[PDB]
């Protein structure tokens, strides 16, 4: 199934701030109104970088998988968020389809709609996210959302191919391409233009 | 005079030089770091990986000393790309990444950007803009045969490309697959290192990737911090970012991951301070042409200066805030002050009469030599006449006068020609 | 396809003429640049941002900081002289008299607002209409706002009171009634004309004068000549200050970089490339502006032009001051140039007429002093040829040229002898 | 000081040729601004390097000074046209241009030569000694209103 | 002969716009003004400096 993705998946590029200015940017971007897979769980294709989303009520989806074999063979990166922190392992051991060696790193820290973007960057795994009240049903809700930046990890790790750990989720795959960036008074990102959408957007 | 190569000066104004508020402090700021690296733990490892399956170390979240590293005479090389080695101790880094491998002493050759060899196609590649240092040494205590390097491939690896591909490489069609055979080769083989061997010796291999990200640093220097000022035009370095300004506290709304702020013209604009999250504002230190307004030296010796666009409060100091001299500075400290909308005046006495424009200044201000002194006033723009209108008076000319006037037009420059070859190659 | 505009096959022949028998007084807003935003950059300041290091390199390429801040200076200082020539060519602040006793015209919306810069009305659209530190810096005109104001107001009050004499010697009073009709003279216009229309003639310039404070208050497109002014240093001067931050092939565009990561014989390579693109980057914007100021002094000698013909006098010179017969215009000061208003008169609803070169009378020519004969059908006329206003034929209305054979299209009448 | 227009057309052709002469004492960075140094001191396969430096810093030094004279030459090109006209007009007529041929109503105007230039003598009429009249726009004489030729 | 000047901005145009072609043959000191030869004759290293 399906939806389209209107505007949402825009991130803050950088740890800089800028103000009451219009600046370009060349990064990994979800191109504006493509067509986002949709849920009711399946393994699925990577690509360069994922938006992921999901509408909250009871908290189903607790983590994620990551690697190319998942399940030992190889390196994956594991994300779990439960009672009172999120939690993150490398491991290249085995693991059942459902909740209930070499973990080279570790680290730990409807009514609603959360958004995340998963990208390979320097360190090479970066985590960012928004979390907000909604009133739109089994659908992606217009209108816009800019994405801080969580978590940095240098951890090196080589991705073809993810998994949820657990209703309604959304996908969708990023693209190389140049946006413009509406920085307001307070430094937020607050519109964006989509340089390759339409010819009235490249103007 | 010395501005315009003459030892006569016309009346006139004339810019001669940019003042510019120098700093009196200089502040150097760090997160304060307690931890050394481990350095140790790899120019003195146990054993150093193979160039086909090289080792890589993140380094990080210390202070490091690097001139001990670059003072280890045992090192036959310690080159440097894009930093020079006795600068290290002055930076700091957002990463370190040192990768350990050896090779036989005459390969170290290869170990650099963009070159040609067998360890640069096959084994270890830097990109062709690469910023580190490369260190190398003999070992022959390692002198043994498990030290293997990469022979053949199918292509040349990428930068900082790694490959444990322990295939039998089918330079042909041929799938012998598991046994060597014609156009069907192990790709691997290794050095055969004893004292007997002197570039077929044993030689371990440190290379150092630093990483400048945008992000908070994270490998410093030695270099300790100091105490912080505000409201004055010091020097500064805060994690080794550089330069001179105007601090002052600030009200910036930075979200709690943006580390600095930038302007419209992209100039860097505000920064979080290492040690305590405060945002600071940076101002450039003041900065306007100087330009002397003078009478005909043929008339007199007195000048007034204006510092184009400063404030009268922030000149008085050029005793040291300035490119000065000390008669020069009787034009800061001492004779008359005048602000005007051009800048502050220095001098000349203002007066409350209206004369016609002499020497202009800028923004409706002019200057002249008069009962002697320099004076400086608003111009007159001509004397007002209330003309005598009404709807029945007429005023008629009774006589006239004849008049001839002068009018001057440029025609013709010189006709100059210039030979270029003889001009450039003579 | 675009339309060159409607076809009109003009009704001609060899004895038609067509008369105007009424008239518009018409005000056409002209707009003209007259000077730049005076600038100046320290290239040293610009090249190197307070480095000794790189400011001893600069020092190799010898005179070109010293050649490019000498071309900024020429071009700083003919701003102030394309803004003096256009608004100082009167040498007393003529000043307004207190009753406004102008035969029924009402300058009230172009001459001082006394509750204010001393702005007209006109004159505070005009304004509200029109719209970094690397050691670029903008400089103060020599004359003020005010200033100007003071200056357009007293090139306004001698235009008013005394007509054209206020150029020409001492300015002498002329009642306003009596000045127009100078100027409907000046066209070939009789001067009755003026008086037995005065009233209409008043109406249709105050009513005009107000449709150009509704224009100028609706719509921003008129003022685009000056507005472009602003808009090209804006963006000559932010192109400028982008191109600090390319590379042109040096590890950093950040000066303090090179000079704190590299000693100084690897140092002084990169920094070369920086002072060689900053340097081309700098003669770059100098050349552009050097072209642009000869633009602007181009229009501000113009506008000196139009100054002296059509305000300090009346000119003839064909569609110069406004389309339509030209009767005076009143200039008004805006942001880097200057609006003139220019009244003219425009001629209206024509009818045919019948019409012959000569009338023979007694085996003789007869031709008009001035104008042209015509005919309404049945009686035969002369009148002034911009506006109708048939008179009897009389000796004293024509003269006389030889026996009638030889004119070709001639035709018989009386001619009255008073 | 009353020539200080065509004073200007010589000061600065001087300093044009004097900037672009100095220029050629310039490093530019190479070893010697003298090119016989560069060739007595130094093999071919080195000097070329500090030749090239010279050449391009020349070369640059040229292309400066031939652009300033093009933008310079345009501006004299405009004062040319002016007074070819104000000849035309002015001397070869009487001009009714406002302020075109000096203050004043233009009567007749008088060439003379000058050095890389022209100067006109204006010779025009201004009124000089007004008197106060009372005045009207018509005279009604029996009814008719009469207004003057 | 009478029509100098229009024909006068025909040839000015024509002339410079030679002159811009032609330019691309000049070597500017570099070993060709070809840029595939540059591209195949050297390694990066050296090729990005001609
Ligand atoms: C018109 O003005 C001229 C001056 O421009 C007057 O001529 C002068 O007359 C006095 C005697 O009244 C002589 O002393 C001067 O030498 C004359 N000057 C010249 C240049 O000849 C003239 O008198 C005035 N005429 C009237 C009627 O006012
Ligand atoms: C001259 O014209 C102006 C407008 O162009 C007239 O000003 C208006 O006057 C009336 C009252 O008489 C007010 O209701 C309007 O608000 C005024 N308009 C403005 C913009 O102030 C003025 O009355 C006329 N004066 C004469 C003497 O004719
Ligand atoms: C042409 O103009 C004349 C003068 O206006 C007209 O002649 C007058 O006509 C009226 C009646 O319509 C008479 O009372 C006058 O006595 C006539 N005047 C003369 C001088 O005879 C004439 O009617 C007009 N003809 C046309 C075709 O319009
Ligand atoms: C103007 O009137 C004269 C008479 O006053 C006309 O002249 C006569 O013309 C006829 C032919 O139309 C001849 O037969 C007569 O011999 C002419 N008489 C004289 C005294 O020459 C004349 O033709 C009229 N003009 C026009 C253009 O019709
Ligand atoms: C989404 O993809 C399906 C095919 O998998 C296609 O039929 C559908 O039209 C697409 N929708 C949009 C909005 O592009
Ligand atoms: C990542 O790993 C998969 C197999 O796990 C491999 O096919 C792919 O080529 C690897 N990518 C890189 C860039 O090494
Ligand atoms: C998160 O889940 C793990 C088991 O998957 C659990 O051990 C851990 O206690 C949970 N996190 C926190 C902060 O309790
Ligand atoms: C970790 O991986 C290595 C091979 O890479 C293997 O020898 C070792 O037994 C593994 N250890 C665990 C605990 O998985
Ligand atoms: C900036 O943020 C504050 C709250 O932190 C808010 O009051 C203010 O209105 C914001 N400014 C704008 C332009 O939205
Ligand atoms: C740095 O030292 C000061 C004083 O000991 C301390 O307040 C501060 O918290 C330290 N920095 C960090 C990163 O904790
Ligand atoms: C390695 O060990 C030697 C002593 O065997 C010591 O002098 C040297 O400083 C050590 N180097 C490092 C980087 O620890
Ligand atoms: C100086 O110049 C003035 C003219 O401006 C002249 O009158 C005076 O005699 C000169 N004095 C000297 C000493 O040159
Ligand atoms: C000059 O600086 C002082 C600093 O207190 C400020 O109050 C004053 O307004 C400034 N004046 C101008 C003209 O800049
Ligand atoms: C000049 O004007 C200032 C105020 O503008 C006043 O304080 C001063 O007393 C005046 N002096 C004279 C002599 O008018
Ligand atoms: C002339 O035109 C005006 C309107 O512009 C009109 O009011 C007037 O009546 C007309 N007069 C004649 C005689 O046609
Ligand atoms: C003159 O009259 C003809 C018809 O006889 C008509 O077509 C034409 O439009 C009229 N021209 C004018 C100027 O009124
Ligand atoms: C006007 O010209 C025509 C020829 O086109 C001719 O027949 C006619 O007689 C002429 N009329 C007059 C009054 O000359
Ligand atoms: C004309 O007469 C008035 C009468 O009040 C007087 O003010 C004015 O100065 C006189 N002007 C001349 C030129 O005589």
């Amino acid at each position: 199934a399906y939806t389209n993705s209107f505007t949402r998946g825009v991130y803050y590029p950088d740890k800089v701030f800028r103000s009451s200015v219009l600046h370009s940017t060349q990064d990994l971007f979800l191109p504006f109104f493509s067509n986002v897979t949709w849920f009711h769980n399946p393994v699925l294709p990577f690509n360069d970088g994922v938006y992921f989303a999901s509408t909250e009520k009871s908290n189903i989806i607790r983590g994620w998988i990551f690697g190319t074999t998942l399940d030992s063979k190889t390196q994956s990166l594991l994300i779990v968020n439960n009672a009172t922190n999120v939690v993150i392992k490398v491991c290249e051991f085995q693991f059942c389809n459902d909740p209930f060696n070499n973990c080279t790193f570790e680290y730990v820290s409807f009514k609603n709609l959360r958004e995340f973007v998963f990208k390979n960057i320097d360190g090479y795994f970066k985590i960012y996210s928004k979390h907000t009240p909604i009133n739109l049903v089994r659908d992606l809700p217009q209108g816009f959302s800019a994405l801080e930046p969580l978590v940095d990890l240098p951890i090196g790790i080589n991705i073809t191919r993810f998994q949820t750990l657990l209703a309604a989720y959304y996908v969708g795959y990023l693209q190389p391409r140049t946006f413009l960036l509406k920085y307001n008074e307070n430094g937020t990102i607050t519109d964006a233009v989509d340089c390759a959408l339409d010819p009235l957007s490249e103007t | 005079k010395c501005t315009l190569k003459s030892f006569t000066v016309e009346k006139g104004i004339y810019q001669t030089s940019n003042f510019r508020v120098q700093p009196t402090e200089s502040i150097v700021r760090f997160p304060n770091i307690t931890n050394l690296c481990p350095f140790g733990e790899v120019f003195n490892a146990t054993r150093f990986a193979s160039v086909y399956a090289w080792n890589r170390k993140r380094i990080s979240n210390c202070v490091a000393d690097y001139s001990v590293l670059y003072n280890s005479a045992s090192f036959s090389t310690f080159k440097c790309y894009g930093v020079s080695p006795t600068k290290l101790n002055d930076l700091c880094f957002t990463n370190v990444y040192a990768d350990s491998f050896v090779i036989r002493g005459d390969e170290v050759r290869q170990i650099a950007p963009g070159q040609t060899g067998k360890i640069a196609d096959y084994n270890y590649k830097l990109p062709d803009d690469f910023t580190g240092c490369v260190i190398a040494w003999n070992s022959n205590n390692l002198d043994n045969y498990n030290y293997r390097y990469r022979l053949f491939r199918k292509s040349n690896l990428k930068p900082f490309e790694r490959d444990i591909s322990t295939e039998i490489y089918q330079a042909g069609s041929k799938p012998c697959n598991g046994v060597e055979g014609f156009n069907c080769y192990f790709p691997l083989q290794s050095y055969g290192f004893q004292p007997t061997n002197v570039g077929y010796q044993p030689y371990r291999v440190v290379v150092l990737s630093f990483e400048l990200l945008h992000a908070p640093a994270t490998v410093c220097g030695p270099k300790k911090s100091t105490n912080l000022v505000k409201n004055k035009c010091v020097n500064f370095n805060f994690n080794g970012l550089t330069g001179t300004g105007v601090l002052t506290e600030s009200n910036k709304k930075f979200l709690p991951f943006q580390q600095f702020g930038r302007d419209i013209a992209d100039t860097t604009d505000a920064v979080r301070d290492p040690q305590t999250l405060e945002i600071l504002d940076i101002t450039p230190c003041s900065f306007g042409g100087v330009s002397v307004i003078t009478p005909g030296t043929n008339t007199s010796n007195q000048v007034a200066v204006l510092y184009q666009g400063v404030n009268c409060t922030e000149v008085p100091v050029a005793i040291h805030a300035d490119q000065l001299t000390p008669t020069w500075r009787v034009y800061s400290t001492g004779s008359n002050v005048f602000q005007t909308r051009a800048g502050c005046l220095i001098g000349a006495e203002h007066v409350n009469n209206s004369y016609e424009c002499d020497i202009p200044i800028g923004a409706g201000i002019c200057a002249s030599y008069q009962t002697q002194s320099i004076i400086a006033y608003t111009m007159s723009l001509g004397a007002e006449n209330s003309v005598a209108y009404s709807n029945n008076s007429i005023a008629i000319p009774t006589n006239f006068t004849i008049s001839v006037t002068t009018e001057i037009l440029p025609v013709s420059m010189t006709k100059t020609s210039v030979d270029c070859t003889m001009y450039i190659c003579g | 396809t675009m339309s060159l505009g409607a076809e009109n096959s003009v009704a001609y022949s060899n004895n038609s003429i067509a008369i105007p028998t009424n008239f518009t007084i018409s005000v056409t807003t002209e707009i003209l640049p007259v000077s730049m935003t005076k600038t100046s950059v320290d290239c040293t300041m610009y090249i190197c941002g307070d480095s000794t290091e790189c400011s001893n390199l600069l020092l190799q390429y010898g005179s070109f900081c010293t050649q490019l801040n000498r071309a900024l200076t020429g071009i700083a200082v003919e701003q102030d002289k394309n803004t003096q020539e256009v608004f100082a060519q009167v040498k007393q602040i003529y000043k307004t008299p207190p009753i406004k006793d102008f035969g029924g015209f009402n300058f009230s919306q172009i001459l001082p607002d006394p509750s204010k810069s001393k702005r007209s009305f006109i004159e505070d659209l005009l304004f509200n209409k029109v719209t970094k530190f690397n050691g670029l810096t903008v400089l103060p005109p020599l004359l003020t706002d005010e200033m100007i104001a003071q200056y357009t107001s007293a090139l306004l009050a001698g235009t008013i009171t005394s007509g054209w004499t206020f150029g020409a010697g001492a300015a002498l009073q002329i009642p306003f009634a009596m000045q127009m009709a100078y100027r409907f003279n000046g066209i070939g216009v009789t001067q009755n004309v003026l008086y037995e229309n005065q009233k209409l003639i008043a109406n249709q310039f105050n009513s005009a004068i107000g449709k150009i404070q509704d224009s100028l208050s609706s719509t921003a497109s008129a003022l685009g000549k000056l507005q472009n002014v602003v808009n090209q240093n804006a963006q000559a001067l932010n192109t400028l200050v982008k191109q600090l931050s390319s590379n042109f092939g040096a590890i950093s565009s950040v000066l303090n970089d090179i000079l704190s990561r590299l000693d100084k014989v690897e140092a002084e390579v990169q920094i070369d490339r920086l002072i060689t693109g900053r340097l081309q980057s700098l003669q770059t914007y100098v050349t552009q502006q050097l072209i642009r100021a000869a633009e602007i002094r181009a229009s501000a000698n113009l506008a000196a032009t139009k100054m002296s013909e059509c305000v300090l006098g009346q000119s003839k010179r064909v569609d110069f001051c406004g389309k339509g017969y030209h009767l005076m215009s009143f200039p008004q000061s805006a942001p880097h140039g200057v609006v003139f208003l220019h009244v003219t008169y425009v001629p209206a609803q024509e009818k045919n007429f019948t019409t012959a070169p000569a009338i023979c009378h007694d085996g003789k020519a007869h031709f008009p002093r001035e104008g042209v004969f015509v005919s309404n059908g049945t009686h035969w006329f002369v009148t002034q040829r911009n506006f109708y206003e048939p008179q009897i034929i009389t000796t004293d209305n024509t003269f006389v040229s030889g026996n009638c054979d030889v004119v070709i299209g001639i035709v018989n009448n009386t001619v009255y002898d008073p």
